[PDB]
């Protein structure tokens, strides 16, 4: 039944008493459900110790990862140079999830195409398939640039990207003249990190590899940023803010902040801002280059370092405010360009923030996820203001990563109970946060089951999720903050300290039984 | 506008393909003519895509493992191969359930073999085997599993088949290999025809030579409602209103067990012709049970559908089904008093799957709205052939449309509002067109029954006369 | 009791079984308590339309009131011009309530002094108060200015600032040439912002009324931007940041942002930033002057209209969509200025949000409080996000505002079951949350106790806070935010949105009871 | 720093003064000298404020309804006059209490008058009967109410206590007039004094003739401790361990049943000397109650107090209290083994009210930390005659201490932890010395006995050894 002046969504309509008793129906009849008592049981068996060893023991099965395929950066890195088609050479699937997955997290149009290879295509190739999705698209959508990766089939039957898009050019497809960088992007090697760094490191070696003869290092004046893969437009905007106030000439290589922000005026861009084909091509003509995120940018490193002879910096991710302060000498050292007087007082603001909430997130345990950059900057964000890190999982993480954030661990004392996995899954986190329970999970979305988890052994075990990282789809407009820098150490901070003052709040709310401690001044 | 102005406009957008390509999508794109009811005359369907012109279509893996096997709550789904497939399709369908996620209920989790290189190298047959080990380790409760194969394994000759069969046999449960891979077929369609292959093979026939169900003449089975937003919930209470005891769920909410007592019912209704049709007609064909297509979307549908589900049995149901229409008139009566004047007139283009994009446009014409353009993602001919009657003259109908083509028919069209996936809406949205998301129901729902029409025309209105709208044009422009 | 290794705070400390006993005890054998269940029938009876009924026949006692009295906001206003001491001639115990109260708000420094007028003074006036308070601030804190306001106190004996400080300048006290601008600011005329409107027409009128022959309208092509009572450090950076972008000359008088937002560096700055002298003493030179919240700055507007010759604009206060595009119109219109392409894409990435968040705003019920400006600029951000305003209670309203409101809401239909209160005080507003339930409040930190007598009543009947407004003290860091222009509108739609979104989720955290609706995607 | 070199810093933090506020001030700041006990002879307190000097005190209102009559959970306390001062003061100070606020309990209310311009010219005595009447009908459950006076109030001529009399006989009910008005005395002291007589002549002597209370030779009475942050509670646990019974707690968490219960008692054990004095000298006069003064703060004080307390009773009191010694030794030495390492050697200043000052000083130096500066806002010449023993040779001392005074001390001084009020957090925060807000506890605590000695102490490390003190300066300065 509905009432039409309170009409009730799934939620609460399902808990009416007729649908109550329609579903007790179903399940008594006839899904031959375990007791309840059974299910309990293995629910708490679940939340054991001795459960979380057999979890650990696992080498086959993956439950709830927190990474995604190699395809999905490449389709990101592509999206941020001018009017340029991501092209994913295989499976059509592939592309729809694609598309889907950055929808919702940017709840913003992505416009990415297939060639749709087929079972036919598993026996001859994708070269016919190749041509004409390559024909097609320039001939449809009109890009500048066609950038292309793979999916997983393309890579397992062995299509050569190469020969493919230089037969297209031969036969007339496409223009001689008309860029199409490529890249593998095998899904079962690495991750989604790992196909940003192929696709970027594909797009720089179709721009620069062949024309190195009349480069100069430093002869533009300008230093190259890589961000790698990035969906904070916050993080993009405040690298470019923080350059701009230094008077620092940059270029941003792969700037997909305008295309994943355009306004809703009346017209649909398909494509806005990016990375120019001329920024590209003068890029080893830069003072130096600086990858924002190092960790996945391994191949990009050894190109740049390589080819355009540019010495790049070691430098963490400017996440928090050592790092931040590194990455402003590192880039003040690099141009010429003294720190000013705006980055200084924006620091001290930060440091004033800092102080005014250190007694709340003093000693708070954390655990959290997401990529190896992102996660080490939190680890150390975390340090710096007093924290515990206890769980720290990156399930595309690697041994040398490993030894890194372990080395960040051992400089503080706020690191003695924390513990660095690697290859483990979201499912292992909740065995971890059941038996040794932090104040707080710090991850994507997922998160948020096993915060339902925690909540079902008891209010006192529940675990609340705060979401920084990717993907985000139960929030709104969250893919607006930012991480990087002062601006977004800011923002984390107000994030967590508020996050551990809900908390406290909703613990204190209860009349006459725990509301002494509801204070009106926190 | 009229036929001719259709005709020209589709020739206009399709004047931009390449000679290939614009010979191929001139088949998928037509003028509804209702008196001529043959979609061998005017549109072609179920052809592969052209390569890079943007398709909203998925994948066979897509088909199966989210749309059929997936909803399907006490079985553990393995995503077999790489883990993007697993992890882009987790959680991402509404396909509501009643359960204990993690202990007796596995849907909104994602379940992968997460291949490596070794594994595409070497094979992944050995890691299935200790996969489903664990699988038994971590989730004793779990009544089933299922492999649904992505691309690699069925191109680096994985026998899943072979591994299902003896952990099967090894365990005393139920392992159905189902080869799902996204490089078969052109779409979700041959997904979901493998699907029911999948189950007629190893679940199906499970109680086949077993008598100890108590059986009704009022016993029915819902096939291919996969509770999207409470959906099968929402259309089952009528069902059991009207005196039918509803004995499984297809597969939304949807267990094993109930999938097994399926052919022990009397009458199997069919809400998702496209996905569910292969093991409707596999029933009536090996245990004689007789499948009739029903449609909820809307109080005239509904009355229809369950005028015709009770006319298959006696009196007493008839009676009964005559009692619950009647105490369902005055509140879709109410819904439509309350919002069919904001709606009167407004004119909806849709683009949805294989389905709903003729099964919802008797609700929007009992709330006074006209569609005017339609098409799907990978329907048959078939499903155009019931489209056909169900859509008006002259409204346009589009087959694997591209993007460029849905962005163009919009724009010379111009349809007060759009109902289609989650990688149309924001293009809409950005030109100023008030969307609707008609797969996830835009995290509202149900719309399936009188209690999903109140919502459905609750969400209609407040997305096609939201203030937002009239503000997207600068004042100073 | 206590463990070494885990230390309990009050909470959870006093929930141990030992302190619940002394508890008991302590209640059982002398607090002579009412029994729980009268407790309990008279909690229910408070939540009814009967006492409601009793509830807004208060004619003499005020409980709970969302205002503040008038040196609060002169004091404010004080802070906002350059190297100037706020001095409030009266009692000392209100200086040191207003600097408690700003320093919870803002958990920065709050300069201000008093002169400690005692009971003596009460007899035969302040006048060497005043005249020993100049001296020992000018020579103690070295202000370039001291800007004078009024305790009740001095106000009820009826201290003559005036004659004061001219006794003070002419016994040498103070040279003659010292800045002293003075406001009487009873406390028991209207409220805070008034105080802050008579402050700063003290400070104009000082600086302007007695030099007006050489004025020039238009003479120095800028535009005055009095911001008024204004405690969010975003909206004074949002002000200016737009004016920039236009290229709009503009003189922000009473700029408090900076010495509210002073670096941690190791030193302490009394006096940052701040509307210079100059610029006061030029501001009858601007081409107009804008009032940003009309509604607290009528008697502003009149010396600025009748004095300054600025034909002064009827102007809302730049919040939400429409009332910045009438903002930002009129102040092109005035200065000549187009308004620039990042303006016009920052106004149509606010509607991109407003598109993609419209189905949870849509229908959503809010009870809100704040001074008239805010409120009225929320009201209006509502109904254009499609929301509905219930309850919109002002306690320092008037009936011309009320009207102009009731206006607002007429013209919209989410308005219709919108009331407007004025008077009423937050107990008024807890009997309309109990009687006529909305989905959320949006005030300031005082509705948290609200929210807990919501949650009392039960869980299905708790009305959530959203802390939008001031003071705020239970969250850190809030005071950075925006909620003027098309950012402040952004930040306001992410929190609304974001919200419900929150409570969507808690009550849908339930396994197997409400996690149906638990969905990953929203 | 010597003694000579304080003296010399005096000199130069006070030439910057004019010459009258240079000569004032020059009495209120010393240099401790524990070899000699007079406050005669070095620092000259309770004096009034210089103008424009940035003090730190507050009003006789914040000494009477801020301090002493708001913790009185049960009763209304009307802020009597314009709307400001019950609005600054609402929930401002953590005195905790159990209750159901707007029932029974109303600490953390803001009840008011909201004078405007018609009751000062006017009046406020018939807005004052009618406030009464409003209260009786919207809050049946207050079991008295106080009307404290705001400015106005003494300077319109306004006749609360005839009010107070007519309405109070009219309805039964205790209703207290608190002549507490902010122009009264210098600081909160005063407040204070009007309060505690407020106390003595509305409030204590209800229960005279009254013999109906079953009263045992271990009653006790704490008076003085207004639970912030659980302090009291913290407090009363341990005396319920000695064997006594509190039969009352003066003011947090306080009744008006137990503070008309308090002359029944055998001791009245006294925290805060300088709000409470006034009552505990008053009922040892009139009810022959002897009261001794007892300091919780720290395991050395909160030890030495305990005994001193069961010294005043038989052999099981004693017996008790060593029982409760070595209970809670073990604790409070983990403490001391974790936190003193961290802390030894550490240099604090305070800067606080009436007793803490001198009363927190163990507490420190059994975390091995030195206080080198101390003063008070408001104390009067009997604390600094205390406080001279407890503190340290040749410290500072200061009393009514001006902002500039306060951090021109502490930026030569440089000590590693300043402990003061919300006025002074950001300021030395900003300098990059270490707070901790000793009024409030900083949102922490509570304090008293063992179980607020490891928050304490958790407390200090935490904000003393914060890797953020370390990080004010730029690397690149
Ligand atoms: S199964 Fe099919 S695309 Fe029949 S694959 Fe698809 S939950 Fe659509 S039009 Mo998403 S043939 Fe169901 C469908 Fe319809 S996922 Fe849902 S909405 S009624
Ligand atoms: S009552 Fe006094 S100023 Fe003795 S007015 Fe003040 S809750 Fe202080 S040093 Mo705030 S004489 Fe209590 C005090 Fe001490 S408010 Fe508290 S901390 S022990
Ligand atoms: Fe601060
Ligand atoms: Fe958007």
């Amino acid at each position: 039944s509905q009432q039409v002046d309170k009409i009730k969504a799934s939620y609460p309509l399902f808990l009416d008493q007729d649908y109550k008793d329609m579903l007790a129906k179903k399940r008594d009849g006839f899904e031959e459900k375990y007791p309840q008592d059974k299910i309990d049981e293995v629910f708490q068996w679940t939340t054991t110790k001795e459960y979380q060893e057999l979890n650990f023991q696992r080498e086959a099965l993956t439950v709830n990862p927190a990474k995604a395929c190699q395809p999905l950066g490449a389709v990101l890195c592509a999206l941020g140079f001018e009017k340029t088609m991501p092209y994913v050479h295989g499976s059509q699937g592939c592309v729809a999830y694609f598309r889907s997955y950055f929808n919702r997290h940017f709840r913003e149009p992505v416009s990415c195409v297939s060639d749709s290879m087929t079972e036919d295509a598993a026996v001859f190739g994708g070269q016919q398939n190749m041509k004409d999705g390559l024909q097609n698209c320039k001939a449809t959508y009109k890009p500048d640039m066609i950038a292309v990766s793979t999916t997983c089939m393309a890579e397992v039957i062995g299509d050569d990207l190469n020969a493919f898009i230089n037969n297209s050019k031969k036969e007339g497809f496409i223009p001689d003249e008309f860029p199409v960088p490529f890249a593998h992007t095998p899904s079962f090697v690495g991750s989604h990190v790992t196909g940003w760094d192929n696709m970027f490191e594909g797009i720089a070696r179709y721009f620069t590899l062949k024309s190195m003869d009349d480069k100069v290092v430093g002869s533009n004046k300008k230093i190259n940023i890589v961000p790698g893969f990035e969906t904070y437009l916050g993080n993009f905007r405040v690298i470019k803010r923080m350059l701009s106030e230094m008077g620092v000439g940059y270029s941003l290589l792969s700037d997909p902040e305008e295309v994943l922000d355009t306004p809703a005026d009346g017209q649909f861009r398909m494509y806005a801002g990016g990375t120019t084909q001329e920024e590209m091509k003068d890029a080893p003509n830069a003072l130096n280059t600086v990858l924002l995120q190092p960790w996945h940018l391994e191949k990009t490193k050894k190109f740049v370092e390589g080819t355009w002879k540019h010495e790049v910096p070691k430098l963490n991710i400017p996440m928090g405010l050592d790092w931040t302060d590194e990455f402003l000498m590192k880039v003040s050292e690099i141009s010429g360009q003294p720190i000013p007087a705006s980055l200084t007082k924006e620091r001290g603001r930060l440091v004033d923030m800092m102080t005014d909430s250190h007694t709340w997130l003093h000693g708070k345990r954390f655990a959290l996820w997401g990529d190896p950059d992102f996660v080490m900057g939190l680890v150390k964000f975390l340090l710096e203001l007093g924290c515990e890190p206890v769980h720290i999982l990156c399930h595309n993480g690697n041994k040398r990563w490993k030894k890194a954030v372990d080395a960040i661990l051992a400089a503080s004392p706020y690191g003695k109970n924390a513990t660095v996995y690697i290859g483990k899954d979201l499912w292992h986190l909740r065995s971890l946060v059941f038996t040794d329970k932090p104040d707080f999970m710090i991850g994507n979305s997922y998160g948020k089951f096993i915060q339902r988890d925690t909540l079902h052994k008891g209010k006192e075990f529940e675990v609340p999720l705060i979401r920084i990282g990717f993907p985000i789809f139960d929030r709104h407009h969250l893919h607006r903050s930012t991480t990087l820098g002062y601006e977004g150490a800011m923002q984390i901070l107000t994030t967590l300290v508020n996050s551990i003052l809900e908390r406290l709040d909703e613990e204190t709310r209860g009349m006459q039984a725990t509301d002494y401690n509801h204070d009106l001044v926190r | 506008m009229s036929r001719e102005e259709v005709e020209s406009l589709i020739q206009e957008v399709l004047e931009v393909y390449p000679e290939k390509a614009r010979k191929d999508r001139n088949k998928h794109l037509a003028v509804n003519d209702p008196a001529v009811t043959q979609s061998k005359k005017c549109i072609i369907s179920n052809k592969k895509s052209q390569p890079g012109l943007m398709t909203i279509r998925g994948c066979a893996y897509a088909g199966s493992k989210g749309v059929v096997w997936g909803p399907i709550k006490d079985m553990i789904h393995i995503s077999h191969g790489p883990v993007g497939c697993g992890q882009y399709s987790r959680a991402g369908r509404r396909n509501y359930y009643i359960g204990t996620t993690g202990v007796n209920a596995f849907v909104t989790m994602n379940f992968t073999s997460d291949f490596q290189e070794k594994d595409i190298v070497f094979g992944g047959d050995k890691k299935l085997a200790k996969l489903i080990d664990e699988v038994e380790t971590l989730f004793p409760l779990n009544k089933g599993i299922s492999v649904q194969s992505e691309c690699p394994i069925g191109l680096i000759g994985d026998d899943i088949e072979s591994v299902s069969k003896v952990k099967g046999a090894e365990l005393s449960k139920t392992i159905v290999p189902v080869r799902c891979e996204g490089f078969r077929g052109v779409s979700q369609s041959l997904g979901h025809h493998i699907a029911n292959d999948a189950v007629r093979d190893w679940v199906l026939g499970k109680r086949d030579e077993d008598t100890t169900f108590a059986s009704t003449p009022y016993d029915v089975a819902i096939i291919g409602d996969y509770n999207i937003g409470g959906d099968a919930w929402s259309s089952r209470i009528l069902l059991e209103e009207m005196g039918l005891r509803c004995v499984a769920q297809w597969s939304g909410d949807g267990s094993i067990s109930e999938i097994e007592l399926t052919p022990k019912v009397k009458l199997n209704l069919v809400h998702c012709y496209r996905s569910m049709n292969y093991i409707s007609r596999h029933m009536e064909e090996k245990y004689g049970i007789p499948w009739m297509e029903y449609n909820f979307f809307g109080p005239t549908k509904t009355i229809e559908s369950l005028r015709a589900i009770a006319a298959k049995f006696d009196e007493s149901i008839q009676k009964k089904c005559e009692e619950v229409i009647a105490k369902y008139k005055p509140e879709w009566e109410a819904v439509v008093a309350k919002y069919r004047p904001r709606l009167e007139g407004k004119r909806v283009m849709l683009y949805i799957g294989g389905l709903r994009p003729r099964h919802v446009i008797g609700a929007y014409e009992d709330l006074g709205m006209e569609v005017v353009g339609t098409g799907y993602e990978f329907a048959h001919n078939d499903d155009y052939d019931r489209t056909m009657k169900e859509m008006g003259d002259s409204t346009l109908l589009y087959d694997d449309v591209t993007g460029y083509e849905f962005e163009e028919f919009v724009k010379r069209i111009k349809p007060d509002l759009i109902g289609s996936g989650i990688k149309e809406k924001f293009i809409f949205q950005k030109m100023g067109i008030p969307f609707r998301e008609m797969h996830s129901w835009d995290y509202s729902g149900p719309y399936h029954g009188f209690d999903g029409f109140a919502i459905f025309a609750r969400d209609m209105d407040m997305t096609l006369n939201n203030p937002c709208w009239k503000k997207l044009q600068a004042p100073w422009e």
